[PDB]
C-alpha cells in the first residue's frame, strides 16, 4: 500500500 | 480515448448501461444502526500519518475520483470524476470532476484539491509514495478537470491514483499528512464520525444529504442511519460479547468457536443467525515472519528447519477440528499460483539468474511440510535437525548452540494479546525438543503496531492479503528500495526478486506477461523460507443477529456488508 503503514 | 470505466485487465463488468451494482438492492431502505466490533485500540483519526494508530474505517473518510467494485478484482467506476480522457498507454489521463461533488461542509470538491491532495503525499506521505510516483505530476489545467501524466508506462499506477482520498485544501493546509489528528478531519464521504470515546468506540453517521447518494456506484449501499465500532482487547471477549447481543456482527476466525459455541438460547430461538459460504476467488494467508536481517533467522537452512517444526496436520487435527487448509502461496487460489512445474516462459525468466536461485525452483513443486498428524513427526523432526547441523546449530545437552560460539539458538515470538494463539504452546514444545528456545512476548495493540512497522521483532504473524493478480503494490512489500515501507515482513533485499518485480512493473496491464511472471515470483518467495506459512480457508464464516436483509446477489470479493439494511420486520422479533 502506496498511501499508508501497515494496519 | 474517452471512458466512464477503467480495468486493470480486461474490461469493466459495468461498461454498459450502469444503474446499480449486480450485488445491491437499490430500493434498500434507510435507517437503524450496526454496531460491529474492532479489537485492539486506536489512538487518531489519520490513516495516512507516519505514526499511530488509526480507528477503525478511517481508511473511509474521503471519496475518491473513481471507486472499485466489488464483484471484479481491479475495475473502477466513477465517485468525484465523472469521466476520463485518456492515452492509449495510460501514461497520461484528464479526469473530469463531477460539478456536484462537495465535502462536508458544502464547499466544492475541484480539480485544485486533486492537485494540492497529490503534492500532499508527495511531500508528507508515507515514503513508498514519492518513490512509486516518483516521475509522476497531478495538475488543475481547468477548474474540473485535472491531467495526471506518469514518467513511465504504469496502467496500474495511473488507476491507483483514481482510489486516492481527495483532500479539501481548505482544511489540510493546516495540517501535516504525517501527523496524528486527535479530532476528525474534514471530509466527504457518505459516513461522517459523530462522536467517539478514544480507544473505546467510534460512531459514524450517514451524511443524509450526501451528494453522490445517488449516483450507480452508491445505489442501495450507505443503508444504516449509525455505523458504531467498539473496541475488545480480546477476541474472546469479544466472542462472549457477540453472543450477548452487545453487537451485531461477527466474522469467526477461530475454529473451535465455530465448532463448539454458536450454542444457547440466542441461537435455539434464532435471534442468531450463522452462515458459511465457500468463498472461490483469492485467498488472505496467514504466516510467520521470519526477520532475515537478524542473524538468528540469517541461514535458510534454519528457517527451513524451524518450518519443519511447525506440526500443521496434528494441530488442523487436534485442535482445530479439520477446518484449516495450508497456505501455500503468495497468490493463493488464483491462476498466479505455481503449483505445478515451470513452463518454457518461466525457465526464460528464471535461468538468467539460476546461481542465485535454490535449485528446488526447476526441479520441485513447493509443498510446507506435511506431518502424518500423531504428534511427534520423526521425518520432519530429524530433517529439522540435520539442517541446523549442517548451519552450525549443535545439540550441548538438551540446548541447541552455535557449534562455534556456543551462543544458544534462541528467539522471540511477538504477538499480539488480542489474538486466540491456541497453536504457540505446541509450536514452542516442538521446537523445544529441537533444543530451540522461543520466548513469547504478548503485547498491546499500539505496541504491536509500532514493532510490526519498524521489524523490531525475530518473528511474528502477518498476513499476507489476497493479490489477485500481480500487482505493482508487490514492490512496496518486497522490492530492496521499498525495505522501509512497512510492508516487507522479512527484510528482504534480494536483487531476483527485484527483477523478477521490475519486470512485473513493465508489464502492468498484461496478462499474457503477467502469468509466468507471477509464478516465477511465487517459487522465488516459496522456496527461500522468507516465511513460515500457516493456514487459510477458502470459506467465509459469520454470524449476526437477526435484524438485517441483504441482497440476493453477494460480491465476489467482499462480504457486501455496506449492501445490507436494517429490517425492521426481523429486528422487532428480537428482544431488548
Amino acid at each position: 500500500m502506496r498511501t499508508g503503514n501497515a494496519n | 480515448k474517452e471512458s466512464y470505466a477503467f480495468a486493470v485487465l480486461g474490461e469493466p463488468r459495468y461498461a454498459f448501461n450502469f444503474n446499480h451494482f449486480d450485488y445491491v438492492n437499490p430500493a434498500a431502505p434507510k435507517g437503524g444502526q450496526i454496531t460491529l466490533s474492532a479489537l485492539g485500540t486506536f489512538d487518531n483519526f489519520n490513516r495516512y500519518a507516519l505514526r499511530g494508530n488509526p480507528g477503525a474505517r478511517t481508511e473511509q473518510l474521503y471519496d475518491t475520483l473513481f471507486t472499485t467494485s466489488d464483484d471484479e478484482p481491479g475495475s473502477y467506476y466513477p465517485l468525484i470524476a465523472e469521466s476520463a480522457r485518456y492515452a492509449d498507454d495510460y501514461s497520461w489521463v484528464e479526469v473530469a470532476i463531477n460539478p456536484r461533488a462537495r465535502f462536508h461542509d458544502g464547499s466544492p470538491i475541484t480539480a485544485r484539491d486533486v492537485e494540492f491532495t497529490f503534492q500532499k503525499f508527495m511531500t508528507e506521505g508515507v515514503p513508498q509514495f514519492r518513490l512509486v510516483y516518483k516521475g509522476t505530476t497531478v495538475k488543475a489545467i481547468a477548474p474540473l478537470t485535472v491531467r495526471i501524466e506518469l514518467a513511465k508506462p504504469g496502467k496500474e499506477d495511473m488507476l491507483s491514483l483514481f482510489s486516492l482520498p481527495v483532500f479539501p485544501e481548505k482544511y489540510w493546509k493546516d495540517h501535516k499528512l504525517s501527523d496524528p489528528l486527535a479530532t476528525p478531519p474534514l471530509a466527504s464521504g457518505p459516513y461522517r464520525v459523530t462522536s467517539w470515546k478514544m480507544g473505546q468506540n467510534i460512531v459514524y453517521s450517514r451524511v443524509k444529504d450526501y451528494w453522490a447518494a445517488n449516483l450507480p456506484v452508491n445505489r442501495g449501499r450507505w443503508n444504516f442511519d449509525t455505523i458504531r465500532y467498539d473496541y475488545y482487547l480480546d477476541d474472546n471477549v469479544a466472542f462472549e460479547a457477540f453472543k450477548a447481543g452487545a453487537f451485531d456482527l461477527r466474522m469467526e476466525n477461530d475454529a473451535k468457536n465455530w465448532a463448539t459455541r454458536y450454542t444457547g438460547k440466542n441461537f435455539d430461538k434464532k435471534y442468531i443467525i450463522k452462515d458459511e459460504q465457500k468463498n472461490e476467488s483469492a485467498q488472505d494467508t496467514r504466516w510467520l515472519a521470519f526477520n532475515i536481517q537478524r542473524p538468528v533467522f540469517s541461514d535458510r537452512r534454519v528457517r527451513e528447519a524451524i518450518t519443519l517444526a511447525f506440526d500443521f496436520e496434528w494441530m488442523n487435527k487436534a485442535l482445530f477440528y479439520n477446518a484449516w487448509s495450508r497456505t501455500n502461496s503468495y497468490f493463493q487460489n488464483t491462476e498466479y499460483a505455481a503449483r505445478n512445474y515451470p513452463d518454457a516462459a518461466e525457465l526464460v525468466l528464471l535461468a538468467p539468474m539460476k546461481k542465485d536461485l535454490p535449485s528446488e525452483v526447476f526441479t520441485q513443486i513447493y509443498q510446507p511440510p506435511v506431518s502424518k498428524g500423531d504428534g511427534y513427526d520423526r521425518d520432519n523432526l530429524l530433517k529439522a535437525d540435520k539442517l541446523l547441523n549442517e548451519a552450525g546449530w549443535v545439540l550441548k545437552g538438551q540446548q541447541r548452540v552455535n557449534a562455534t560460539t556456543g551462543q544458544p539458538l534462541s528467539f522471540e515470538l511477538l504477538l499480539p494479546a488480542s489474538s486466540n494463539s491456541q497453536w504457540v504452546l505446541p509450536f514452542q514444545h516442538s521446537l523445544q525438543r529441537l533444543g530451540i528456545n522461543m520466548d513469547i512476548r504478548k503485547v498491546d495493540n499500539s505496541q504491536i503496531t509500532n514493532r510490526m512497522r519498524s521489524r523490531d521483532y525475530d518473528m511474528m504473524p502477518r498476513v499476507w492479503r489476497a493479490m489477485p493478480w500481480p500487482s505493482s503494490d508487490l514492490q512496496i512489500s518486497w522490492s530492496s528500495e521499498y525495505i522501509n515501507s512497512t510492508y516487507n515482513a522479512p527484510g528482504v533485499q534480494s536483487p531476483v526478486i527485484d527483477s523478477l518485480i521490475n519486470q512485473i512493473i513493465a508489464a502492468q496491464g498484461n496478462k499474457e506477461k503477467l502469468l509466468p511472471l507471477g509464478r516465477a515470483l511465487d517459487r522465488v518467495l516459496t522456496w527461500n523460507y522468507y516465511m513460515l506459512p500457516m493456514w487459510y480457508m477458502a470459506e467465509d464464516r459469520l454470524a449476526w443477529w437477526d435484524k438485517f436483509s441483504q441482497p440476493a446477489v453477494r460480491p465476489v470479493y467482499s462480504l457486501g456488508i455496506d449492501t445490507w439494511w436494517y429490517d425492521v420486520n426481523k429486528a422487532a422479533k428480537l428482544p431488548s
